[PDB]
């Protein structure tokens, strides 16, 4: 898990190879690509309560926003199993109400 | 007699050399470990949360 | 031969705004070598001999 | 050894090959040495720049951020660590990177950790506001990033006061 310890990107696995005087390893590594722009809030205001989500991000592709995963682009419809409500939608600077 | 001399001057300054030359290894040796350690603690703590 | 300095690379400025993300769609998998010595000859040497 | 003598040369002449192996050893000192620092500094492939416009929140990095004003692109703690600190046939060699392309590294990696996060050190850079940051690395320690939303402006107030109080105690 610590980071660029062993490869450049998210570490996978490691393969050992035997050398004359030393060791060779193959790593294996996963390293995301096309990305996307998008809009995005921190939280959402519903019936004057805030919600935040459970793991992921609110994103929009334009309307209707969605919640993603943070490192592959997968919208999913806002619903109160992957959301939690914590107070009222007052001290949060960054709210959008859906 | 003026090489017995120059040979004693020699061998002073010669050993005089090696004597520098090994405590410069030695620091080097030490300076690489550190730099060691640095380039480690900037590459897990500047690029990631450790 | 070209005598010139050095560049530390291309240059960029990243988009920043205080409401805008950027999220990857596709991944790649690479394989990446390193080599690592571990050992040297072992040597043996005769004072008397020498 | 010898100071332009040519019995001097001569004599030391006799005692092989104890010049060669010297400058060798200085020079893989040399060579370690620009290596070190090629290794510690240089790890982005691109040098990213700060958006010219600044709301991070509330949090005030101008105090470690590059200042144009000054000829050497400085920050203002960089410059007080540089001005704290203070021929027989040696010779000094210069360093292979200046100091201005170490400021330059510097600054573009302070650059890239405050705009996109840690994504730019798998990947490429990826923006997102400084807040979601924030956030994020607070559910890294085990606290909901509630907390983060809820005292947004305390912990601003915070960490400026922290940076005050380090600039005066340095
Ligand atoms: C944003 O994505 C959503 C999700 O697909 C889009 O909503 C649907 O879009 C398709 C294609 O236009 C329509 O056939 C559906 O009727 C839409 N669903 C609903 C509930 O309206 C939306 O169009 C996208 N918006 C933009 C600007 O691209
Ligand atoms: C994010 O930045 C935008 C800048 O586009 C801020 O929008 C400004 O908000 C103030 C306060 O309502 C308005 O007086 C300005 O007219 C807005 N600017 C523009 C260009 O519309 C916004 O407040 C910032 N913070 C967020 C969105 O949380
Ligand atoms: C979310 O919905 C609420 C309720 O409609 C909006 O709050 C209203 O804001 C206007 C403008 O200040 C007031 O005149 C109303 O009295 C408010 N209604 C309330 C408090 O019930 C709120 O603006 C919406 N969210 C956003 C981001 O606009
Ligand atoms: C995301 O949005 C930006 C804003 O329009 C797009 O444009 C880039 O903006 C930055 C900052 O000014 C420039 O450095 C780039 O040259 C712009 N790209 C252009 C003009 O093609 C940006 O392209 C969008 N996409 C991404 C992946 O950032
Ligand atoms: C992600 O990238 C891969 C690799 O570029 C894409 O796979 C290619 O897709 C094209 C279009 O169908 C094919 O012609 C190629 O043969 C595919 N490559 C391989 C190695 O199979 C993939 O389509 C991309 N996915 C997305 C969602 O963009
Ligand atoms: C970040 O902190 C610096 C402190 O150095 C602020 O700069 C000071 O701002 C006040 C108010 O305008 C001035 O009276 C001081 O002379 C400034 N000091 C220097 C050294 O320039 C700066 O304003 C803060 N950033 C923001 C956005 O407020």
């Amino acid at each position: 898990k610590r980071v660029d310890f062993c490869g450049k990107g998210y570490h996978l696995m490691s393969f050992p190879q035997s050398a004359p005087h030393g060791v060779v390893f193959l790593h294996v590594t996963y390293v995301p690509a096309h990305e996307k722009n998008f809009t995005t809030a921190p939280a959402i205001c519903h019936d004057g309560k805030a919600h935040f989500p459970r793991e992921g991000v609110f994103v929009s592709n334009g309307t209707d926003w969605f919640v993603t995963q943070r490192n592959f682009y997968e919208p999913q419809i806002i619903t109160t199993d992957n959301t939690f409500v914590s107070g009222n939608c007052d001290v949060v600077i960054g709210i959008v109400n859906n | 007699e003026a090489e017995v001399q120059i040979d004693r001057l020699i061998t002073g300054r010669l050993q005089s050399l090696q004597t520098y030359v090994t405590q410069q290894l030695i620091r080097a040796a030490e300076i690489r470990a550190s730099a060691n350690l640095a380039a480690t603690k900037m590459s897990e703590c500047v690029l990631g949360q450790s | 031969i070209i005598a010139y300095t050095m560049s530390l690379g291309a240059e960029n400025s990243v988009a920043y705004s205080n409401n805008s993300i950027a999220i990857p769609t596709n991944f790649t998998i690479s394989v990446t070598t390193e080599i690592l010595p571990v050992s040297m000859t072992k040597t043996s040497v005769d004072c008397t001999m020498y | 050894i010898c100071g332009d003598s040519t019995e001097c040369s001569n004599l030391l002449l006799q005692y092989g090959s104890f010049c060669t192996q010297l400058n060798r050893a200085l020079t893989g000192i040399a060579v370690e040495q620009d290596k070190n620092t090629q290794e510690v500094f240089a790890q982005v492939k691109q040098i990213y720049k700060t958006p010219p416009i600044k709301d991070f929140g509330g949090f005030n990095f101008s105090q470690i951020l590059p200042d144009p004003s000054k000829p050497s692109k400085r920050s203002f703690i960089e410059d007080l660590l540089f001005n704290k600190v203070t021929f027989n046939g040696l010779t000094v060699l210069p360093p292979l990177l200046t100091d201005e392309m170490i400021a330059q590294y510097t600054s573009a990696l302070l650059a890239g950790t405050i705009t996109s996060g840690w994504t730019f050190g798998a990947g490429a850079a990826l923006q997102i506001p400084f807040a979601m940051q924030m956030a994020y690395r607070f559910n890294g320690i085990g606290v909901t990033q509630n907390v983060l939303y809820e005292n947004q402006k305390l912990i601003a107030n915070q960490f400026n006061s922290a940076i005050g109080k380090i600039q005066d105690s340095l």
